[PDB]
RNA sequence: UGGCCGUUUUCGUUGU
């Protein structure tokens, strides 16, 4: 999978908007660590913003 | 010559605490590893609390050997000993 | 994996060069000492069958084995079918035909008279009804373990062997 | 379970035989001869065969597998070789014993001093106890001056007068009294000369003085071929990582060799007695020290770094000794530490545990039919999740993943499996504090999952612990098995433990706020 | 697992879960065993399914047994000081 | 033979007291009326006043209490203390008994004498602690039970059953099964480590502490010091 | 190789100042010759798995011996919660 | 105490221990015979033959 | 020489296998198991008596396993070759390093030294044997070898026949 | 493409 140890944040959910990297993608329940608190929360893919080229991309990078 | 034959039997017939404890686990283990069970079971999903319903009502077929301090050794039923 | 009766066995200081396994020289091993012990422990000394005692013994066992699996209602190699597996039943089938191509003797009749008759050394007499001669000279000539014993009486045993011996 | 098959009958041990080792039994046991004082080759990696680290010895290593049983790590319990002293040497802790050996017996005739005649000594014979009888024995014949070469009728013996053996440190020294009186000319009892003379020792004087002809013969006390023990015992350190030091034992195994070796070979060369006796304590010194660095009365031996060397003496005595180190307790598994803190709101038997333990803790379950649904539950819970699960057990004793297992769904469980789910809140766990005083110091309580990252107890019963909340801590166990689930619940549950045996009287009681208050 | 928390579950007597608490969640180790000389001499290689005793020339009186490894460390370190504790799976008298 | 915490601080009424408060509290007598049991507590006040094959009854008991008086106050206590720990508490048994048939007002006893003291004797040879028939074994069970014993006939005297305590037929019958039984179950059981746990409950108060006094004289003690200071 | 994470470090090794990081992961990457390809060994720092927060201020200067000496000064704040100490 | 002096002696005098005691097993890692390991488990099969006829083992 | 022997050998059972009749499931076990097994202390194992009256007394729980383990004991019929038998033989083949005399379960292996020098063997002839003054050595002819020569390799011994001592051969 | 390796020994300071 390509698509490890990147910058990502939340757009939907009770973190909406909160900076956060992939730890850990087994599957389909992507597990990614927040910098604001000192945790690391599962959240589903869709949920998500994946940093790209230009601007945020959600799940389709 | 080890043994000792019933009818002369001596220690006593109340069930100790440590043969509960014993009785209770070994049959458990057999019970939570596909082993019969003698009584009914309606919600206690529990291994355990199955082997501890099966003793209450004295269904439990496993067979006390005692050992004295000789060496002898008597054969006591779980059926017989008296449960308190 | 298997077991026999005899325990403790540690090593001694004192080993023993009677362990070597010797008919002739009646040295047996320790494991069939001259007095053994049963699984109650009783008085229970050795016991050696002849070829003929032991095929009927054996021929018994099997039949009465066939009728508890059937359970209700004999050929050298029907009765080879009994045991499970291709190696159990092909051993069973061998002995079974070692049996009958060297047991000297057949039928109920002439085993119990034999029996009756023969029936000191418990391996000695055993191995005199499984060893057959023609006279004294070729019992004295093949048998080292009898040789003075001043008590021979051979002749005459021998006689009623052949006597008994099935016609062919 | 954990081992792999093995076709060997499984059984329990009965009896433990104590008795020294015959030497021809040394050699027997022994797969390799150790010659070479190098352990390396040519620092070409391979070790140099026939040396300390010999490949036939055990496998050290994850990589290699020992070529004798021919298995890894894993399973070969490594093995023995043995190794010749070109001298036979003593042995540092039997050095009273031997000596009294030999007070009790003849010098020449080597026989005991004195017969069943006299009715003291028969009658000590009929002592059962060994140590005893030998006292005893040892007792009469410490006064006998002379060995009598007839009866108190020719008895076998000598007849010269026995030497007083007083003990010099590390050698023994017998002084004659050679027959008003002659110039007395003691000399240093040599191990070879007492290995002689023990070699011909009766059954009969052996049993009566205590020893045994089958496993305790005299002169195997007498040290003549040494077994190495494998690197098993004595691995060896990786100060960091890439760099490596030597055990200290192989450091003094290594020098016992290059003695032995020397001593070889000052007769093939001019051996002016005084080279050979010196050679000869200092070879005795080494493999004394190997064996014991803390002989009363002499300086003792160190490194490089001039710290004293570790004997086995030293690895087994002490508080960190293999037996009140490793034996009678260890480090164990399945276990957690915190602070704990107050909770009126808690049963007595239950206790606050902090999420994450019960996350990172975790009890196999064996899988049956009243399980299965909330068994495939904890499993797609993942193992991050509590309740969870951490590993898949199949009946083949594999254990499965769930961290790096991408496939967690199209897992199908089956009955015998085990999943160590995690543990969930009414399980039973021990409990303890230390010191461990009184039994009411450990009990088996029951699970809460809770947030935070302490534990929590009813504020009753920190009496039984005398334990309070200014910042003590608190230690946990958990069980692995059912058998033991059961007995923890049967046996030392809170409730069972209210009254004390100590004083027949309560033991826990109404304390602080709810006591004051109350009133 | 210090002496006295040994010493309380003695006393609560709980035999068989401070016998796993020091066998399974410490070094479960197994070996084997000669009838014979009752050592672990005995060289097996499992997957070749093969047994002997060197001193004692013994392949058919073979045991194993399951011990802690600080256990079996502690014998080897005994008998390389002369001292040949030796296992028998039967008691005499 | 039992277990430690099977045991609570009773008193043993038959030690303390005077020869006249014990005659006044234990004695009876069928023949004088003036000194015997009241006859608004039983229904059979006439069938006794002066018959004679109870008063031999009530003497026998009566004397097993007098020796039983003399034995533990010359050999056991001797000082005259008469609180000790004893297995199965009493006074509990009876008030429960009390309660639970509501034994209060001065209802009359239909209760025979003769099966009381039948009861009483039987109980006493129904305590087991060793179970088989050699004699040894049956006179360590005498043995063993005679204090307990001693207690039970202290308080389960005809005229404190019938005064103070005033049960029927049925509450005397649970009285004496719940004695059994409660005894039975308070025994000491098979497989106890003893020995530890009597080590840690002697070393746990230490703990917590002109001659010598204190730790340094426990100390003295545990070692067997030759001289003392 | 470790089992954690390098992505953080430097091009040349080193991680930058303000940067979280989390236990179980690399901040120091160093690379040891194997004495005789594929002749390097992992001889990184890894952050105490127990311990998280940011990056602060490298430090990279030489040694009295005049070899590359390093310094990672970590740091995060301490919230008091359920378990602290204090004392009047 | 003084377990390397105990050990030689127990060499020295072909000592022999019969594993009576708790520590034994304990070291051995074994059910010493105390509480729960004070007895042995005999499974029956007199009262097993109460089973239902149709509970024979495969 | 056959003999009857008391043979036990402890079986195992797992208790999803707890039910009525455990006795008569261990007794076909051991029927199945021990038959047909040749080993250095007792030797090849043939038969069993009274198969279907085995006492297997009362069985042991293994602690911490769960596991049944029942002492079968019993008494059987199992044979073995000693040193210094003289027997007659069977064979059944020929070979040129030794005629292969398979003398009941085991193959009896016939030194080429130890042969009669009388004794010769014809490939040309149907069936192929040897024929001599007296003597003839054919496929179901009684013959009479001692054995000498007892390896046992602990799962098929080796015996080792001799026809170069007095009375040794076909009658 | 699973599989997967992080020192000891000292001394110190503290903690309950
Ligand atoms: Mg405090
Ligand atoms: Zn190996
Ligand atoms: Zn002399
Ligand atoms: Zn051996």
């Amino acid at each position: 999978d390509p698509t490890l140890n990147k910058t990502v944040k939340i757009r939907q959910g009770g973190y909406k908007g909160k900076i956060g990297i992939v730890k850990e993608a087994n599957g389909d329940r992507f597990r990614v660590e927040l910098h604001n608190p000192n945790k690391t929360i599962p959240i589903p893919c869709s949920f998500l913003l994946i940093e790209s080229t230009h601007g945020w991309v959600p799940y389709e990078d | 010559e080890l043994a000792i034959l019933k009818e002369e039997r001596t220690t006593t017939p109340y069930l100790t605490k440590y043969e509960r404890a014993r009785i209770l686990g070994t049959r458990a283990l057999q019970i939570s590893m596909n082993a019969p069970v003698l009584v009914d079971i309606e919600g206690e999903t529990d291994p355990l609390q199955i082997a501890m319903k099966e003793l209450s009502q004295r269904k439990i077929p496993l067979v006390i050997r005692r050992y004295l301090p000789d060496g002898s050794y008597e054969d006591w039923g779980c059926d017989e000993l008296i449960v308190d | 994996v298997s077991t026999s009766t005899v325990g403790a066995r540690r090593r001694r200081a004192k080993q023993q060069v009677d362990d070597e396994e010797n008919a002739t020289l009646l040295r047996l091993g320790p494991e069939f000492a001259l007095k053994q012990y049963d699984h109650d422990g009783n008085e229970h000394d050795l016991i050696a069958l002849s070829l003929s005692e032991s095929r009927l013994l054996i021929r018994e066992a099997l039949k009465a084995r066939s009728r508890a699996r059937n359970g209700g209602v004999i050929d050298d190699d029907e009765l080879a079918k009994v045991t499970s597996g291709a190696v159990a039943n092909g051993v069973v089938k061998k002995t079974l035909d070692y049996l009958n191509t060297f047991a000297r003797f057949k039928d109920e009749e002439t085993c119990t008279a034999v029996d009756q008759l023969l029936h000191l050394h418990p391996f000695e007499i055993a191995q005199l009804s499984s060893l057959g001669c023609e006279d004294v000279d070729e019992a004295i000539t093949l048998i080292p373990s009898l040789a003075a014993k001043k008590e021979v009486n051979l002749q005459r045993i021998l006689d009623e062997l052949n006597r008994l011996e099935d016609p062919y | 379970s954990q081992f792999p098959y093995s076709s060997a009958p499984l059984r329990s041990v009965k009896e433990v035989q104590f008795g020294l080792l015959s030497p021809e039994e040394i050699r027997a046991i022994s797969v390799v001869k150790i010659e070479y004082p190098e352990i390396m080759d040519e620092s070409r990696q391979r070790p140099r065969e026939g040396g300390l680290n010999d490949p036939k010895l055990g496998s050290i290593d994850r990589n290699f597998k020992c070529q004798t049983c021919g298995e890894g790590m894993a399973e070969c319990p490594g093995h023995f070789g043995h190794m010749e002293l070109a001298k036979p040497v003593f042995h540092i802790g039997f050095i009273p014993k031997i000596k009294k050996v030999c007070e009790c017996i003849c010098m020449n005739c080597g026989k005991l001093l004195l017969d069943e005649t006299n009715p003291t000594m028969a009658q000590a014979i009929r002592i059962r106890d060994p140590k005893k009888r030998f006292n005893a024995v040892w007792q009469l014949c410490k006064t006998k001056m002379v060995c009598e070469a007839d009866a108190p009728v020719s008895r076998g013996g000598c007849g010269n007068t026995q030497p007083v053996v007083r003990k010099d440190g590390m050698k023994l020294w017998g002084t004659w009294k050679k027959s008003r009186d002659a110039q007395p000319e003691r000399k240093l009892l040599t191990p070879g000369e007492i290995l002689n003379v023990f070699k011909h020792i009766s059954p009969e004087d052996c049993f009566r003085l205590g020893f045994n002809e089958d496993y305790a013969r005299p002169e195997w006390m007498i040290i003549t071929v040494l077994p190495v023990p494998p690197p098993q015992v004595r691995p060896s350190i990786a100060m960091d990582e890439t760099t490596q030091g030597q055990d200290d034992l192989t450091h003094k195994l290594s020098d016992i060799l290059k003695a032995n070796i020397n001593v070889q070979k000052l007769e093939m060369d001019g051996s002016p007695q005084h080279i050979i006796n010196e050679v000869e304590q200092l070879l005795q010194f080494h493999v004394a020290t190997y064996m014991d660095n803390d002989i009363a009365g002499q300086p003792q031996a160190l490194q490089k770094s001039g710290r004293p060397v570790k004997a086995i003496r030293a690895r087994l005595k002490g508080k960190e000794g293999r037996l009140r180190g490793n034996l009678m307790g260890k480090r164990v598994d399945f276990s957690a530490r915190t602070v704990i803190s107050g909770d009126p709101n808690l049963e007595l038997d239950q206790v606050g545990v902090p999420i994450s333990i019960a996350k990172t803790l975790s009890y196999p379950e064996t899988v049956t039919q009243y399980n299965i649904h909330r068994l495939t539950e904890y499993v797609r819970n993942g193992p991050n999740e509590h309740p969870g699960a951490k590993y898949v057990i199949r009946d083949n004793g594999d254990r499965i993943d769930l961290r790096y297992h991408k496939r967690a769904g199209d897992i199908v469980l089956q009955y015998g499996w085990k999943v160590e789910r995690h543990l969930m809140d009414d399980d039973p766990v021990l409990f303890n504090r230390q010191p461990s005083l009184h039994k009411m110091s450990m009990m088996a309580h029951r699970v809460k999952v809770m947030p935070y990252s302490t534990f929590r107890l009813n504020l009753s019963v920190t009496s039984p612990y005398n334990a309070d909340f200014d910042g003590d801590e608190m230690n946990l166990h958990v069980p692995q098995s059912e058998e033991t689930r059961a007995e923890l619940s049967q046996l030392c549950a809170v409730p069972l433990q209210i009254v004390s045996p100590q004083s027949n009287k309560p033991v826990m009681g109404i304390v602080q706020d709810t006591l004051c208050g109350v009133r | 697992f210090g002496e006295m928390e040994r010493d309380c579950m003695i006393a609560h007597g709980a035999a068989g879960f401070l016998k796993e608490r020091l066998m399974e969640a410490s070094d479960a180790f197994r070996v084997h065993v000669c009838g014979i000389c009752g050592l672990m001499s005995v060289i097996a290689n499992l997957k070749k399914n093969q047994f002997e005793c060197r001193s004692c020339k013994n392949k058919t009186n073979i045991y194993q047994l399951h011990i802690p490894y600080a256990a079996k460390l502690l014998f080897q370190e005994l008998m390389a000081m002369n001292i040949a504790p030796r296992l028998y799976t039967e008691r005499s008298g | 033979g039992l277990d430690g915490t099977q045991v609570e601080r009773q008193t043993i009424d038959t030690i303390p007291g005077s020869d006249k408060a014990f005659h006044k509290r234990y004695y009876v007598d069928l023949m004088d009326e003036k000194n015997s049991i009241k006859p608004d507590v039983i229904e059979y006040a006439a069938d006794i006043l002066g018959d004679v094959e109870l008063q031999k009854e009530l003497n026998s008991e009566y004397e097993q209490l007098v020796s039983d008086r003399k034995f533990l106050r010359e050999i056991v206590f001797v000082n005259g203390d008469h609180n000790w720990p004893l297995p199965v508490n009493l006074r509990r048994i009876i008030q429960n008994a009390q309660q639970i048939f509501h034994l209060d007002r001065a209802k009359a006893s239909d209760l025979t004498i003769p099966e009381i003291i039948h009861g009483v004797r039987d109980l006493c040879k129904k305590l087991f602690v060793l179970r088989g028939e050699n004699e040894l074994i049956k006179e360590a069970q005498q043995n063993a039970t005679s204090l307990f014993q001693c207690l039970v006939r202290a308080r389960l005297a005809t005229r404190r059953i019938l005064e103070e305590f005033r049960l029927n037929r049925d509450a005397f019958e649970w009285v004496l099964g719940t004695i059994e039984a409660q005894f039975q179950r308070s025994l000491v059981h098979p497989g106890e480590m003893v020995g530890v746990i009597a080590a840690q409950s002697i070393g746990e108060p230490a703990t917590q502490m002109n001659v010598t006094l204190g730790v340094p004289r426990l100390k003295e003690i545990l070692n067997v010091a030759k001289n003392i200071k | 190789l470790k089992h954690g994470t390098y992505e953080k470090l430097d091009e040349d090794g080193l991680i930058a100042p303000g940067v979280r990081v989390s236990g179980d992961d690399i901040i120091i990457g160093k690379t040891t010759p194997i004495p005789p390809y594929h002749t390097k060994r992992d001889a990184s720092t890894p952050l105490r798995s127990t311990e998280n927060g940011i990056v602060d201020q490298v430090l990279l200067t030489t040694n009295q011996e005049g070899l590359k000496f390093v310094k990672v000064r970590m740091r995060t704040t301490k919230v008091p919660q359920i378990g602290d100490k204090f004392a009047s | 105490e003084e377990t390397v002096e105990i050990l030689f002696e127990a060499g020295a005098a072909a000592e022999l221990d019969d594993c009576r005691g708790v520590s034994e097993n304990v070291m051995l890692g074994q059910l010493a015979p105390m509480g729960t390991g004070a007895f042995d488990v005999m499974i029956d099969e007199k009262l097993l033959t109460s089973l239902p006829a149709d509970y024979a083992p495969t | 020489m056959f003999f009857l022997k008391d043979l036990s050998l402890i079986l195992t059972l797992h208790p999803s296998y707890f039910g009525p009749q455990m006795n008569q499931y261990l007794r076909e076990k051991l029927l199945t198991d021990v038959e047909g097994t040749c080993t250095g202390q007792f030797g090849y194992i043939v038969t069993v008596l009274d198969g279907m009256n085995i006492d297997v007394g009362k069985g042991r729980i293994i602690p911490g396993s769960g596991s049944a383990e029942f002492e079968v004991k019993y008494r059987a019929v199992v044979w073995k070759p000693f040193k210094g038998e003289v027997v007659d033989a069977i064979v059944s083949n020929v070979s040129p390093i030794g005629f292969f005399a398979d003398v009941g379960p085991l193959n009896v292996f016939v030194s080429t030294r130890l042969i009669p020098d009388n004794l010769v063997y014809n490939p040309s002839n149907s069936p192929p044997a040897y024929m001599s003054n007296d003597e003839l050595i054919t496929k179901g002819s009684k013959v009479r070898l001692k054995v000498v020569g007892t390896r046992t390799d602990v799962n098929e011994i080796y015996a080792i026949g001799s026809i170069k001592e007095d009375f040794l051969g076909a009658i």
